[PDB]
């Protein structure tokens, strides 16, 4: 693969085979994602109910800029009480389902997206006060500076989504900002993720993707982030940059641009570990270059004549 | 000097000997066999193998008047062949009583005993005794340190020279009773009974060859740090008249003949023959007797055809490897005479580890 899907497979792969199955099985499945994140999916109660339960680190964060309203206004009435261990659970009941095949699939695409979902809200914070900035900014110019200046600090979200990477993102009046402050721990990923890292910021200064969002890249901290709690100068921290303009999160991109943006360091980490994949069969073909070197000692001598499992051959 | 290729053998050649009219040949393959070589013509066909060793064999010799052949191998045994009336050949297995494997044999020039040097840091001297019908060995093993990497006879049937892995020539009387008559006095000694040493003659590198001169009286001998050196003994307990060392440019002799007492032919890694000359006063190297030392549009055939793709697949281009120039494309193992009276080597024989045997003519 050259790019990642958005959504749990495992989840939208089960979702499409229980909304369509005449005779439902029950599960009782813990499935694990990205970034420390993990799932419940199981039949508690009845076969006919599904419970998907979702853990994660940064979800008292993640409350504190309007989670549960984006989760409430996405799942509806499936949402349910949170089970043991888990910081958000849905339930759907299989004879409860919309009338479509469309429907269904877009349902079980849904609940499939919901890691995604539930990090989305910090997002969706930034991109409807920035409309707000925005307007305040065409009402006024010359007071838009100030604006944007106390936005900076006081409509900024800092989330500390995993132990080695801050998402920091706010809103002025014609983008929002988001700062990754990224690391790899493993030697050798942070050996090729220093090449990533780099050329990901000279690919932006090329003409062929102008239209992209505004990447920057440091390794002290952006200026507006340096005071926010948890971000450090010296502890190895690499800091990419993103700045989104009114065009990469117009009504029609909203959602791909916030999709695609939080699977930024995780598209990274996956193509540093592909990458050695490509270096081993760049590895094998000049391994066998340097045969050919070597079979110029072998002095010539016909071998006899054998069939294909090896038996010797008697003709010619 | 002139060379001829007599053959090309399948497998590596570290020893051969032809039989006293040169009719037949016996050679070591790299394998526990011995292939017997008959000629065919101008050419040379397998007459028979001998199999008679377990691993591989090491050094095999072909008696002259007696016209017996002695092999020798890892399996630390020695087998002796013997001609019978209907043509084939009777072998004996001989008691070596050695600890590790066999590594040279040569048969003394009366033919009525051998010598086996070892890596058992021992020589087995083996005879015949008629009382019994065995072939029985004594071990000379006194000042002997490591494997014993050559052997040769004196011209008097006593004393034996060897080359040894410790960077030393001996010489040592292997003189045995009712089998050898007293030994007339010599350079070497006149008290001269088993195991008494003669010499113990330093080298630079390994002592692959030794040999004595045609009249007995000087050992040159070869060492891995490619040099010749000639000894010139003056009298027992008493230091030589002259030790005289030869370093040669090329890579190693592993092989060395006196043509007369003035001159020696020797070869080994250097991959060619050359000629030493010099008397007491003092010795050089004189000829390189390979031409080769100096390194010096039509139909075409099938196998041109599909070896210059096969060589094109395997190999970086169609172009076939280039032989070395000199005649040998390997090491050249053993050396031999061939024609001439004794003190006077008219021609001489080797054998190398890419299986040619070649004739050189003086």
């Amino acid at each position: 693969m050259l790019s990642l899907d958005y959504n749990n497979i495992f989840i939208y792969e089960l979702l499409t085979e229980r909304f369509s199955s005449e005779n439902p099985s029950s599960i009782d499945q813990v499935v694990t994602d990205f970034d420390g994140v993990t799932f419940h999916i199981s039949t508690p109660e009845e076969k006919t109910k599904i419970l998907i339960s979702l853990s994660m680190k940064c979800y008292p964060e993640l409350v504190n800029y309007g989670t549960l309203d984006l989760l409430k206004q996405i799942y509806g009435a499936y949402v349910h009480e949170p089970e043991m261990g888990y910081n958000f659970s849905i339930l759907i009941d299989l004879q409860q389902l919309p009338a479509t095949d469309e429907e269904k699939e877009q349902l079980a695409m849904s609940i499939s997206m919901l890691k995604r979902n539930v990090l989305a809200a910090p997002f969706h914070r930034a991109f409807t006060k920035q409309a707000e900035l925005a307007d305040l900014a065409r009402k006024d110019p010359e007071n838009a500076p100030m604006l944007d200046k106390q936005a900076t600090s006081q409509e900024l979200m800092a989330i500390h989504y995993r132990d080695e990477e801050t998402i920091v993102l706010w809103p002025e009046h014609d983008r929002v900002t988001v700062v990754f402050s990224t690391k790899f721990r493993e030697e050798t990923d942070r050996i090729f993720g220093k090449v990533f890292l780099q050329e990901f910021v000279d690919a932006r200064r090329r003409p062929a993707i102008q239209t992209a969002p505004q990447v920057l890249f440091s390794y002290d901290p952006p200026l507006e982030i340096r005071d926010i709690q948890g971000i450090q100068k010296g502890d190895d921290f690499g800091f990419v940059t993103f700045v989104l303009f009114e065009r990469h999160f117009t009504p029609q991109n909203r959602e791909d641009c916030i999709s695609h943006i939080q699977v930024f360091r995780n598209t990274l980490h996956f193509h540093i570990k592909a990458s050695k994949a490509y270096m081993h069969q760049r590895m094998r073909k000049r391994v066998a270059d340097f045969q050919k070197v070597l079979n110029r000692a072998k002095p010539d001598v016909e071998l006899e004549r054998k069939t294909a499992t090896g038996r010797s051959f008697v003709r010619a | 000097a002139t060379s001829q290729v007599l053959h090309i053998l399948p497998k590596p050649s570290y020893e051969h000997a032809f039989n006293s009219q040169r009719t037949e040949f016996v050679t070591t393959t790299a394998t526990n066999q011995v292939e017997l070589y008959e000629q065919d013509g101008n050419g040379w066909k397998h007459a028979r193998t001998f199999s008679d060793h377990d691993k591989i064999v090491t050094c095999v010799d072909w008696a002259p008047k007696s016209n017996r052949i002695v092999t020798c191998s890892q399996d630390r045994n020695a087998y002796v062949y013997e001609k019978r009336p209907d043509g084939t050949w009777k072998q004996t297995l001989v008691l070596l009583r050695l600890n590790r494997a066999a590594t040279f044999v040569r048969w003394s020039p009366n033919e009525d005993k051998f010598a086996v040097g070892s890596g058992a840091r021992v020589i087995s001297v083996c005879y015949f005794e008629q009382e019994n019908d065995w072939w029985v060995s004594k071990h000379l093993k006194r000042p002997l340190r490591s494997t014993i990497l050559s052997l040769d006879w004196h011209p008097n049937n006593v004393l034996l020279a060897a080359g040894c892995a410790d960077r030393k020539a001996y010489v040592l009387s292997a003189y045995v009773r009712d089998v050898d008559a007293k030994p007339e006095a010599s350079v070497w000694g006149s008290r001269l009974p088993f195991n008494t040493v003669c010499a113990e003659y330093p080298s630079g590198g390994w002592v692959h060859a030794v040999g004595f001169s045609p009249s007995g009286n000087a050992l040159a001998y070869a060492g891995h740090d490619s040099s010749v050196t000639i000894a010139y003994p003056s009298a027992p307990e008493q230091p030589p008249r002259a030790l005289i060392t030869v370093k040669l440019s090329q890579l190693p002799l592993r092989s060395l003949l006196w043509a007369n007492e003035s001159a020696i032919v020797a070869a080994g890694y250097n991959y060619s023959p050359i000629l030493l000359q010099g008397n007491e006063s003092g010795w050089a190297h004189t000829r390189d007797l390979d031409a080769g030392t100096s390194k010096t549009e039509g139909p075409v055939s099938f196998t041109a055809l599909r070896s210059t793709f096969r060589n094109m697949d395997l190999k970086g281009s169609s172009q076939s490897i280039s032989s070395l120039p000199t005649v040998h494309q390997n090491m050249i193992a053993t050396l031999r005479p061939y024609a001439g009276t004794p003190g006077n080597i008219t021609a001489f024989t080797s054998s190398g580890t890419d299986g040619r045997v070649v004739l050189w003519t003086l």
